[PDB]
């Protein structure tokens, strides 16, 4: 080879070798990820180099955690990473469709066909398929029932049935809580907090915040009923001068005076806080909670606790916005002009201790625009799996709300798309009809994998579903319990329209680019 | 994303050390490059102005020569395509005896132009077909290019003039003297019967006195000595014995069974008397020279000395057979005295010293016989070896002339005429084969180009002049060696001629090798492993 | 003992003669053969494995050549000329390499035929001059006011890349970006797309959604959540100095003896920050953008005046914002002027894409800087799209500066070859043969196009050569998609004159450079 002649220690795969290598890698990835698809899939168990246990079913997590060192695998992993980053679902379907597109293209390339014609057919089929998908989408008013159905169709595929049922209500209620009319949904306003002391079905939604840190002074009250929240970002600990001050004294009395006088700056702000608390609530019935993004030294903690004030230090940066939206106050960076109108309100604040860790609950808010999801489980891997599942569910519900439409699932949409592509194939001139047929066959992979995961066979189930679709014209999918054709619209098996569109676009682009690769080099050394 | 795996299928199933080159660029171009490299190494030894090359083989033996076949033999060529080219060269050497460098040069030019044709869009099959058509055209044309014939081989001056050109490429400075020597040696051989035996010419290399002192001896010369005391005979009566010069013994097992004292006392006396009787019976036939192929017994030597018999012990059977041929005797299987028909005769046998080497000479006064010997002198072993190679080339040229007497002009004249005629023919035939035919014609330019390059002149001027002259019609004109400026002159008058069979076989073998190399598409080389021999 | 004594140091090799020339020419031919198949509209793509673990799936010749490592110095020279061609004009990188390889290949013949390299070099230079004359002769003018012609030129430039599927959108984006970047000040015209035409790649979405913004987009968010994330008609103020309290350059130390000096010093730090914020506010801006940190207390004083603050932008991003919104970066807020206030941005929106916040200063009126937001399947796809966009913008700039055009698809190559042969028919010296050899070696571009198209080289090239011998056939090339000879007045494939001039000059000069070279010496330490 020319490259090996120029660089002796270089690896080269050229002409049919590059296609063979890429298609073999894609087929291996597809074979690994077949068992993930559908709720009837098999959980994969991942052990890291440090012995950490990872129980998961996601395509993206599996791709990241497989010990794979292949270039084509890296490309497909990046594609799935983008898929997860933007839409949050469809990574397994992404890998399956890419692999099946490559396999169907090879089925014709091995008979002397050129990949360029296959790519042209792929482009035409993708255009027609996007048109059909636009035609078939169901524009619906996203009420609570439809969102529950979408969240179910995600979570059941991700986790156990009862856990999915709980997470559906949790995710849908959280999204409806934070959502503002005609305003983009900000998913940063949903805390995903982990606790490790109860069963997995104890995961719930708190209409407020849960903080992983509690009061650092034992004398502070552990439970405040009616609380006023002061969200601040002001340092309440001793701070040294920027210009290297140092102290100079000539006796012990002057040293005592300077010690007493070096606390005055922080004491002024503590006095301001205490005066505000005294003015706002003159009785002991109401409470006062101070949440600070910066540290609070023990002197200030004692001064505050002597006034019946609960003070939390070193809060998270996003917790400022979370508390501002939920409790309803103003995040303060300085106490120059602080008024009772900048105080948030919480209907209940209490501290929960779990082992060596302490938590603070802020509930009973008036109208919390930011809420938290409390993930509870007996194991760490259970918590991680539930976090992944709730991420997928939140993404699915957000996509369903954003795009007012939704697409029938259970494999119906791609069956209809393949049938439409076959009907449209004669309209394509030249030999791009072979590429169109390959694209349709690749689109048909999802019902096949669903049938295998349900325990059925590809041929019988697929021909039954296609015959039912052709005879009736409805969107018939795969019934994973019986295998008979079934219309996903009534049963509530829904898929995100954006997810399907992204799947089509990304899969077609990456398959076309891979098919046109004819030479692989590693000669940078 | 840091390693490229081997493609599934044949790439993975390939053995550990094996190699697989497939396709045009990976295989055909590489083979053409290797053949071009081999031709480049051998090129600078072409023509009278070719420079000698000192090659040291794996056994530390030193070869200095400008013979292409010898250089290829002493070079450990590894590339298979160059190996096939070397095989073609050796086949040309075996078939004719001269034209090996022509074979390499033509094969290299053909393969290089084939690479050019493949690069400009032609296919391998079309190039091969065009080359075959052009080779057939050249073979048809060649008989029409004959300028003169041998027309006599019993002459000395004419044969020397004919053989001068063949031994002018080697030993350019002094070729007339070598031509005379080889002509005399060959004319001694080659009786009225048309058959000529190349092996009948013997070369003896004796160091010391420079090659100008070489001579031709009508007989055999052996670098040996005489067992007995007699060292010269003037009326030689050689008796040849393949058996050892001793009393024959049984083949199972000889046990002297003694049972009485009288037998023990008489055994040695009887054995000696028997051996004496046998030797005297041999001598009574008039034989005075005895040549034996085996060990000489002490008693046999003593009794041969007593009867004045010259003893020579030729150890090798080939020398014994050649002496039988040259003297006219038959190798007897036993020690019986020879009969008149088996009796060997020679004009003179004597022991002589040449330089510091003791030799035994079987000399015929007549300028005839079955075997003739060329005594080569020199100041270096390598010089004598090169002179012997030149002698072999001249003898092979004489053999070719005996087979076919037609001659064609040399010095690139025949090559230029063939190129012009093939170019003219190729401009008439339409189709994609015209490019291949034109390239085949152009490949003949490498011969005058090599001659001009070795002569120190500009090759392009010589080629243009040759085309012009052949365009007027002088088809016997080649480049002039004795000229600093690029110049051309007639070859028929200068006596620079090439054998027709040499050109015919060289062209055929070169084009066959080029076509065979082109036909190869894939190369599957195994692990080299060992194989020292 | 008795260590060997010798003139040069060890590990110092030296080879000379025909071997060096043959090796150099073979190295150049190998470099050419590496990317020979990546030329034309039907070129295949290559996957290159970065030693740092990355993957570069690309069709551009320059990226392929710069991502590989070679040991032969002639290959290094070839890679250097490829980089030079890429930097000077933007495209034509895989054409100049092929041309140089072919020229050296045809020079090897004359080197082997007892011709001194200097004669070959003189013939090469005469041929290059005549090529320049012929290209200047056969060019056609182009009016830059016609948008359709510019779009067609950019399309012809990008038909050979992977973006030809969305060619229309790509051409519109490139043309708009080049028009926006174009600037003139003090009578010095400037089209600087390497600084003020930024390409941002955000994986995901669809490629059809990529567009060029009338402004600048950065990956930044407000310092404090109370700040507005949507302002209708902001007044931009740019800074490149910290809004914090920092130590001075001179070594300074305080000495506190009175009790109230510590608190006084801290209060004066706060008052200094307040004074800086008040100086900023006196101009009444809507947003403040700084390249250095902004203190939390400064954030409080800025929010008190209802001002959005972006904390730490890069120097280049700040320059782009200044060019787009018409602001002027200042360091000391005490010296702020109304002229430095950036008015002209029609909208500042800070939205979230995926899981990250992005700041948009789009909707500017007469902006001199722009950002190209690229959305696609993955990182490598977006990298290749960015490379194609760079090629398109470079071609657009070349056409804007140099408004002549020459036919593409090898038509210019064949026309120049025919003119060179006609001129060589008149010479009588020995230099004519290398001259004609270069003339016919220029035919490698149509031959490579035919080879990549899959058609037969011999008869198609012969027919094209016969066609170019007529009176008016200078615009006859080949189809890279159908393998037929067509007039480029109909196909519409045209290339900038500057690109072809640079390609021919670089190829001929690389051939000259590698022809002059003999007696390679290697191994010596610095
Ligand atoms: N209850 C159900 N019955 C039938 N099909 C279902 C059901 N739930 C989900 N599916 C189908 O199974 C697929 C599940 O894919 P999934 O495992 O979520 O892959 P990804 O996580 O990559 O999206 C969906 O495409 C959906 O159409
Ligand atoms: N005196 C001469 N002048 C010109 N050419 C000569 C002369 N003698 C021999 N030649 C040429 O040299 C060639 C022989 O080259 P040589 O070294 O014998 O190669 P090979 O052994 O392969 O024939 C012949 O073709 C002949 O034309
Ligand atoms: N549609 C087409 N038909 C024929 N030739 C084309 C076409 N489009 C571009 N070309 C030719 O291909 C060349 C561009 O190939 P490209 O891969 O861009 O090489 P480079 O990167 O060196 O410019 C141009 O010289 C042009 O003449
Ligand atoms: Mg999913
Ligand atoms: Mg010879
Ligand atoms: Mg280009």
């Amino acid at each position: 080879a020319a490259v090996k002649t120029l660089n002796p220690k270089a690896e080269v795969a050229r002409a049919q070798a590059a296609l063979a290598v890429n298609i073999s890698a894609a087929r291996g990835l597809q074979d690994v990820l077949r068992t993930n698809l559908g709720p009837k899939g098999t959980m994969k168990m991942l052990v890291s180099g440090a012995g950490d246990i990872k129980l998961t079913k996601d395509g993206n997590v599996l791709l990241h955690e497989m010990q794979i060192q292949h270039p084509t695998a890296s490309l497909i992993a990046k594609v799935a990473t983008a898929q997860d980053d933007i839409t949050g679902d469809g990574t397994t379907s992404n890998v399956l469709i890419i692999g099946e597109l490559l396999k169907q293209a090879d089925l014709y390339i091995s008979e002397g066909l050129h990949p360029r014609i296959i790519t042209e057919g792929f482009e035409a089929a993708k255009e027609k398929a996007l048109q059909f998908l636009e035609e078939v989408k169901v524009s619906r008013e996203m009420d609570r029932e439809t969102l529950i159905d979408v969240a179910r169709t995600s979570l059941r595929t991700k986790v156990h049935a009862e856990l999915a049922d709980v997470l559906t209500e949790a995710v849908v209620d959280s999204i409806l809580a934070i959502k503002k009319q005609d305003e983009p949904i900000d998913l940063f306003m949903i805390e995903i907090m982990e606790m490790k002391h109860k069963s997995e079905t104890d995961t719930s939604l708190i209409r407020g915040l849960v903080l992983d840190h509690g009061a650092r002074h034992p004398d502070m009250k552990k439970r405040v009923e009616d609380a006023y929240i002061l969200t601040c970002n002001v340092s309440l600990e001793y701070e040294k001068t920027e210009v290297n001050s140092g102290f100079f004294y000539k006796s012990a009395e002057e040293r005592e005076k300077l010690v007493k006088a070096e606390r005055k700056f922080i004491e002024d702000r503590v006095k301001k806080i205490i005066e505000l608390k005294r003015k706002v609530c003159g009785d002991s019935d109401k409470g006062f909670v101070v949440i600070n993004q910066k540290g609070i030294d023990p002197f200030s903690l004692d001064a505050l606790s002597k006034e019946g004030i609960v003070a939390l230090r070193r809060a998270k940066r996003r917790n400022m916005e979370r508390l501002t939206l939920a409790c309803g106050g103003v995040a303060l960076n300085s106490f120059d002009d602080l008024s009772p109108d900048c105080l948030g309100h919480a209907g209940l604040v209490y501290e929960y201790t779990l082992g060596e860790e302490k938590f603070t609950f802020i509930e009973k808010c008036n109208n919390p625009r930011s809420v938290t999801l409390l993930i509870k489980g007996p194991n760490k891997h259970t918590l991680t799996q539930i976090k992944d599942a709730v991420r997928d569910g939140l993404r699915a519900v957000k996509n369903a709300i954003d795009d007012g439409c939704v697409v029938p699932g259970a494999g119906a949409v791609e069956v209809a798309m393949a049938e439409a592509l076959i009907k449209h194939k004669p309209s394509v001139k030249g030999r791009a009809q072979l590429g169109v047929q390959a694209f349709a066959d690749a689109l048909l992979i999802i019902p096949k994998v669903l049938a295998q995961n349900s325990g059925f066979d590809l041929q019988e189930t697929l021909v039954k579903i296609q015959a039912e679709h052709s005879e009736s014209g409805q969107l018939v999918g795969v019934d994973l319990n019986t295998g008979e054709p079934m219309v996903a619209a009534e049963v509530g098996v829904w898929d995100n329209y954006c997810v399907k569109k992204q799947l089509l676009h990304s899969c077609t682009v990456i398959a076309t680019n891979i098919l046109l690769v004819d030479e692989i080099m590693r000669a940078g050394m | 994303a840091l390693h490229v795996p081997k493609a599934p299928g044949f790439a993975q199933m390939l053995k550990e050390g094996a190699k697989h080159f497939s396709g045009l660029e990976e295989a055909v171009y590489r083979n053409i490059q290797a053949c071009k490299e081999l031709a480049q190494t051998t090129r600078t030894a072409y023509g009278p102005n070719g420079m000698n090359k000192m090659v040291i083989n794996h056994l530390e033996k030193l070869f200095v020569t400008n013979d292409a076949a010898t250089i290829l033999r002493e070079l450990e060529v590894q590339h298979p395509a160059a190996k096939m080219i070397v095989m073609a060269s050796h086949m040309q050497e075996q078939e004719v005896g001269d034209g090996t460098n022509f074979v390499l040069v033509f094969a290299g030019a053909l393969l290089e132009l084939a690479e050019e044709l493949l690069r400009i869009g032609l296919s391998v099959s079309e190039v091969i077909e065009g080359y075959e058509i052009a080779c057939r055209k050249a073979h048809e044309i060649l008989p029409n290019l004959v300028c003169c014939s041998a027309k006599n081989l019993r002459d000395i001056d004419e044969v020397s003039s004919l053989l001068r050109t063949s031994i002018m490429s080697k030993q350019y400075g002094n070729e007339v003297f070598l031509a005379k020597l080889i002509a005399q040696a060959c004319v001694s051989i080659f009786p009225d019967s048309g058959h000529f035996n190349v092996d009948n010419i013997r070369v003896c290399k004796i160091l010391g006195s420079g090659i100008s002192s070489s001579s031709v001896l009508h007989g055999m010369v052996f670098k040996k000595e005489t067992e007995g005391d007699v060292t010269s005979v003037k009326d030689a009566k050689i008796a040849v014995y393949s058996c050892p010069f001793d009393g024959m013994i049984t083949e199972t097992k000889g046990t002297v069974l003694i049972k009485t004292a009288e037998e023990l006392m008489n055994f040695s006396k009887g054995e000696e008397n028997l051996m004496d009787a046998q030797v005297k019976a041999i001598a009574d036939t008039g034989a005075n020279v005895v040549v034996t192929g085996g060990k000489v017994a002490d008693m046999a030597l003593h009794y041969a000395n007593k009867y004045n018999i010259m003893l020579v012990r030729l150890n090798s059977k080939w020398d014994l057979r050649r002496l039988c041929k040259t003297v006219g005797a038959t190798a007897l299987p036993r020690l019986t005295p020879p009969v008149l028909e088996e009796m060997g005769h020679c004009d003179s046998v004597y022991l002589s010293e040449v330089g510091d080497t003791q030799v035994v000479v079987f000399k015929h006064e007549k300028e005839d016989g079955a075997i003739s010997t060329i005594v080569l002198r020199g100041s270096t072993d390598n010089l004598m070896d090169d002179i012997e190679r030149a002698v072999d080339d001249g003898v092979n040229t004489f053999k070719v002339l005996t087979r076919d007497k037609r001659l064609v002009p040399g010095g690139g004249a025949t090559e230029i005429e063939l190129a012009k005629q093939i170019t003219s023919y190729g401009e008439t035939c339409p189709g994609l084969e015209q490019y291949a035919i034109k390239k085949f014609a152009e490949a003949f330019e490498a011969i005058p180009r090599a001659l001009a390059e070795n002569s120190g002149v500009k090759a392009n001027e010589v080629i243009s002049k040759l085309y012009a002259v052949h365009q007027e019609g002088n088809k016997n004109v080649g480049l002039d060696i004795e000229a600093e400026v690029p110049a051309v002159k007639d070859m028929l008058e200068a006596g620079i001629l090439d054998t027709y069979l040499g050109k015919y076989w060289a062209i055929k073998l070169a084009t066959n090798a080029a076509v065979t190399v082109l036909r190869v598409d894939q190369i599957i080389m195994a692990k080299p492993a060992g194989g020292p021999k | 003992g008795h260590r060997p004594v010798l003139v040069l140091s060890q590990n110092t090799k030296r080879e000379s003669g025909r071997k060096v020339q043959s090796g150099n020419i073979n190295a150049a031919k190998t470099i050419a053969d590496i990317i020979r198949t990546c030329l034309g509209p039907k070129s295949m793509m290559k996957m290159l494995l970065d030693p740092m673990g990355g993957i570069v799936m690309t069709n551009d010749g320059n990226a392929i050549l710069r991502e590989i490592q070679v040991q032969h110095p002639a290959a290094k020279s070839m890679i250097e000329i490829s980089r030079t061609q890429d930097e000077e004009v933007g495209d034509g990188t895989t054409s100049v390499i092929i041309l140089a390889g072919e020229m050296l290949s045809v020079a090897e013949h004359f080197l082997e035929q007892q011709m001194h390299p200097t004669v070959v070099i003189s013939a090469y230079r005469k041929a290059l001059d005549d090529m320049i004359s012929t290209l200047k002769k056969i060019s056609i003018p182009v009016d830059i006011s016609d948008s359709d012609m510019m779009l067609n030129i950019i399309n012809s430039s990008i038909t050979t890349k992977a973006i030809s599927r969305w060619s229309s959108l790509a051409c519109n984006i490139a043309l708009d970006a080049v028009k926006m970047v174009q600037f003139e000040e003090n009578g010095r015209k400037e089209i600087d797309i390497k600084k003020y035409a930024r390409v941002e790649k955000i994986p995901g979405g669809i490629i059809e959604d990529s567009c060029v913004l009338r402004g600048v987009m950065i990956n930044k968010d407000v310092t404090h959540p109370r700040m507005r994330r949507y302002i209708k008609n902001p007044r931009i103020v740019l800074l490149d100095s910290s809004l914090e309290y920092k130590k001075g350059e001179s070594q300074t130390d305080i000495e506190i003896t009175r009790e109230e000096d510590f608190t006084r010093i801290l209060q004066m730090e706060e008052e200094y920050i307040q004074q800086l914020c008040e100086d900023i506010i006196q101009l009444k801006p809507d947003v403040v953008i700084t390249e250095k940190g902004i203190s939390d207390l400064a954030q409080h004083y800025l929010m008190r005046a209802n001002i959005t603050a972006i904390r730490r932008v890069r120097k280049t991003d700040n320059n782009r914002i200044a060019r787009a919104c018409g602001a002027r970066i200042v360091s000391r807020p005490e010296e702020l002027r109304e002229d430095d206030v950036g008015t002209g941005a029609g909208l500042l929106e800070i939205k979230k894409i995926g899981d990250e916040y992005f700041t948009f200063i789009t909707d500017c009126k007469d902006p001199k800087a722009c950002t190209i937001l690229l959305r696609g399947a993955s990182k490598e796809i977006l990298s290749e799209v960015e490379r194609n966009l760079q090629d398109a913008m470079q071609v657009c700039r070349n056409v804007l500066l140099d408004p002549q055009l020459v036919p593409g698809g090898g038509a210019s190559e064949m026309a120049v070859a025919h003119a060179l042969t006609e001129k060589s028919k008149a010479m009588t010296g020995v230099e004519q043969w290398p001259y004609r050899a270069v003339a016919q070696a220029l035919e490698v571009i149509p031959r490579t196009l035919i080879q990549n198209c899959g058609a037969s080289t011999i008869r198609l090239l012969t027919s094209l050569r016969a066609k170019h011998t007529q009176e008016n056939c200078e615009t006859w090339g080949v189809n890279g998609e159908t393998g037929t000879l067509v007039d480029m007045k109909e196909l519409g494939i045209w290339e900038p004159l500057a690109v072809k001039l640079q390609t021919y000059k670089t190829a001929v000069e690389t051939a000259v450079l590698l022809l002059r070279i003999d007696d390679i010496v290697s191994g010596h330490k610095k």
